[PDB]
């Protein structure tokens, strides 16, 4: 379960 | 000092067509901007309204695309010479308009104050549909993905299944919470593939419903949802849902922090969470019909998510 | 003017009908299928042990037919990259192409024979007729509905064959002006309409309707649409194609690495690309649907587009992108 942000 | 800030255009809402080679964009400055991802970059511009566009939807051919501004105006737009081809004035605002997914000459209006209306376009009819108990205020609806059936939800929890050409009520059932209580039914979104749907409610709950297991149900039935998908952690309510178009995973942005959540919905399980820059106000969400893209607006500014297949090889010098 | 850095070694590249995929056959074998929209790669196909030299995409976008080095011409479904069909030629392969409205049938030009044209579900074939005897060298193509098939020989010769019959039905030299033959090196037809080109080894690119060949018959003198020259540098041509509408073409000049572009109605150059001086031009294709062109030099491809007047001279809304390099996976 990854998040990627920006 | 200032200038350009005045007439950059903030992007409101936005759809893909049925291809997904282009996104439509509408704007607070009644403009509405066709982007290309062939190109990446703008094909079009439509001078389109005198108030911010909230509504958008795509016609089946990809010709036409039907919109709605807060003048209360319906309006259908040719796409290929950026002309109207037919307005609609409407009392009360509009929360959503939408194509029937097989004939393009019925357009579904979701009126704010009013019960939902479908118009016939070559000619003009309006036809009010029905709604229980006239709890009238903020009715949505959906046509079911191909088209045979409509798909009424309001704020007392009452969903219709309504046959689309003769208007009768085929099935029913009330979504309640695990007090008994109702909540309000905020979205009603089908997929693109199967039969499966899904809706919003004000208990911050997004479900998930075989629409062969309703219609099975008939009138006043208790279906049980396949699905209920919640952020565990913070309880955040939903801005916006939609499948992915396979119909395998389900996109919804939070309300509350610039946020997508992306549950797998055979299993429910919540897979990631895509964050936009913090402090964003987050307006609308849609998945590519056929790739794993997602566009988003946030604060007036289109965001594409896409995943690039990539091999692993990079350079040495 | 920007180059795509998930594909190295290319060789040939296709699009699809819609120009949503690009098939990309490269120096080591392998059939390399970048998206347009993801912009990333869509399907990797292991095709051959030798360089994929010709390409071809069926007309229901399901189908990649290709050729190696090794003589060998197969048939890829694009899905599921399983091989349905293969065949093996004596002498290499030219070109494959799929028939434009029937997908059963394909095309094959090899080097020192003459044109095959199989079907797929039946293992039959049929040899073309030629007409020099000694053509030996032979390009030919599916007009655009694949009613006829057009011949080009070494000695500029220009059969018109029906695709049911191979009945010759129109034919034409190819003239040097003085009366000394050019010899052909392909014809390319339009996506749209009836006009197509021929490159030839004078340089000059000609472009005739192909309706004003069928009408001169056998043994015609039809006169050129256009013709279309480089008479400052003498510049040979690599290959050419028309753009998707038909009222552009494209020349790629291996000899400078670049691109020129001519009117095909009026005639006059309208603008040259050029990329880096190093690298030798491979080949080139234009869009089907979008004024974006797409090279090969030095095994490496670059897409050239062009957004229309706006993308800030509008005061549009702000579009950002945030991509997610995954690995490719089947």
């Amino acid at each position: 379960e990854p998040k990627q942000t920006g | 000092a200032d200038g350009t800030l005045d007439c950059i255009s903030m992007a409101l809402t936005c759809t893909f067509n049925r291809w997904g080679t282009l996104l439509a964009v509408g704007c607070n400055d009644g403009r509405i901007v066709i982007w290309d991802f062939l190109t990446r970059g703008i094909a079009k511009i439509i001078s389109a309204h005198i108030h911010p566009v909230c509504s958008l939807c795509w016609s089946r051919d990809g010709h036409k695309l039907v919109s709605a501004s807060t003048d209360n105006i319906v309006s259908q737009w040719d796409v290929l010479s950026g002309d109207c081809d037919q307005r609609f004035r409407f009392p009360s605002p509009i929360l959503k308009v939408q194509y029937h997914p097989r004939d393009q000459n019925k357009v579904l209006v979701c009126p704010m104050k009013s019960a939902p209306v479908m118009l016939t376009l070559s000619d003009s009819k309006h036809v009010v549909l029905p709604v229980d108990d006239d709890s009238d205020l903020n009715v949505v609806a959906s046509f079911d993905r191909r088209g045979e059936y409509i798909y009424t939800g309001n704020a007392k929890g009452k969903i219709l299944v309504l046959k689309t050409d003769s208007q009768d009520l085929v099935a029913s059932f009330r979504v309640t919470t695990g007090t008994s209580n109702t909540t309000a039914i905020k979205s009603i979104e089908f997929a693109r593939k199967g039969s499966c749907f899904l809706i919003n409610t004000a208990d911050r709950i997004i479900r998930v419903y075989d629409g062969r297991e309703i219609l099975t149900c008939g009138r006043d039935g208790e279906p049980e949802p396949m699905q209920k998908l919640q952020d565990l952690v913070n309880r955040t309510p939903w801005k916006k849902c939609c499948f992915s178009g396979d119909g395998e995973y389900i996109v919804a942005g939070s309300a509350r922090q610039h946020a997508l959540y992306i549950w797998e919905k055979s299993i429910g399980n919540l897979v990631k969470i895509l964050h936009g820059t913090r402090g964003e106000l987050l307006l609308d969400v849609a998945w590519h019909p056929v790739r794993p893209i997602i566009a988003s607006i946030s604060s007036g500014v289109v965001s594409i998510w896409a995943q690039n297949q990539v091999e692993n090889w990079s350079a040495f010098a």
